[PDB]
């Protein structure tokens, strides 16, 4: 339940993010310093997917170890 | 000039040693610049309004 | 070496074709 | 004519390619400092 | 398939296997070119860390540069991606001139670059 949650967090958080395409000059000075809220945006993103690994590897183990009752 | 800056931001923005050449971007490119442009273009009561709109759909047409 | 300076011509045409 | 005239210094895509390929900065202490005359003390500690 | 998308030990190995196995047949210089073309034309929408495949291709062409195929078709690309002059893709350019001027430096003045 808590890693279908810390889930749903990556997917909310990550569909306002938007990638743009390395192209043009604007692109390049987006990519040379990325604004504040675009840092952010990456600090919630980075917190939000460490959420999710440490649960993937909870439910692993969680799972492991009911299969070694079983 | 408005069919030509349509051109140039949807189709062909290339000058038309000397000579002005513009070949460093890509053609049709969009910024919210591009898009606030286009779209005042569109929504802009005039006599050419309707031309202006027409090569809007020519170009999606050939697009497509 | 042909292509060569077919690509250092078309080298410095762009050079020169510099612009904004 | 001017627009013709003038390249853009502004750093580009190729400048953020080099930063991913890894207000001034000092470079005299990456340098080495000599002298013309033989009888000179080493000069590194400057 | 793995290159593009895999991981980076993924990424890496399968880029160096590539090498060690293909790096030495006359159609790998166009391999590399082809890659290019299609990974980095500005028609391209598939989505992918430009960065890191790109280094991963400047490293995969220093460990094949022995082969004359590599330049060669790198240059034609270039060749190719000027004709224009004599539409020009700038951001294609600029990926193939980094890229063949990393190789070529491999193969004082402009130690500033």
């Amino acid at each position: 339940c808590r890693y279908n949650l810390a889930c749903h967090r990556l997917e909310t958080l990550l569909q306002s993010i938007d990638l743009p395409p390395l192209n043009s000059a604007n692109n390049a000075q987006y990519f040379l310093r990325k604004p504040d809220k675009a840092v952010e945006e990456d600090s919630r993103v980075f917190s939000a997917y460490q959420d999710c690994i440490q649960l993937q590897l909870q439910l692993n183990l969680a799972h492991n170890a009911v299969q070694r009752l079983k | 000039i408005g069919l030509k800056l349509i051109d140039i931001l949807l189709r062909n923005c290339a000058a038309s040693l000397n000579s002005p050449l513009l070949f460093g971007r890509l053609n049709g490119l969009s910024s919210d610049s591009t898009i606030d442009i286009l779209y005042q273009l569109g929504t802009t009561q005039d006599p050419g309004t309707k031309d202006r709109i027409q090569a809007l759909l020519k170009w999606v047409s050939d697009s497509a | 070496h042909e292509r060569c300076i077919s690509v250092v011509q078309k080298l410095v045409l762009f050079l020169l074709s510099m612009d904004f | 004519t001017s627009t013709r005239a003038i390249v853009n210094t502004a750093r580009s895509m190729v400048s953020t390619i080099m930063k991913f390929l890894d207000g001034i900065h000092n470079f005299a202490p990456l340098g080495t400092i000599t002298s013309s005359s033989p009888t000179a003390q080493p000069a590194e500690v400057l | 398939h793995l290159c593009i998308s895999g991981t980076p030990k993924i990424r890496l190995h399968t880029g160096l296997l590539l090498v060690q196995l293909c790096g030495g047949e006359r159609w790998w210089g166009q391999f590399l070119s082809n890659v290019l073309q299609e990974l980095y034309n500005s028609e391209q929408l598939l989505i992918f860390p430009q960065d890191r495949v790109f280094m991963l291709l400047s490293c995969i062409g220093q460990r094949s540069l022995s082969n004359s195929g590599v330049l060669e078709s790198l240059l034609n690309l270039l060749d190719n991606l000027l004709s224009p002059l004599q539409v020009l893709d700038i951001p294609m350019i600029s990926w193939v001139v980094m890229l063949v001027s990393r190789l070529l430096d491999y193969v004082n003045q402009w130690s500033f670059i």
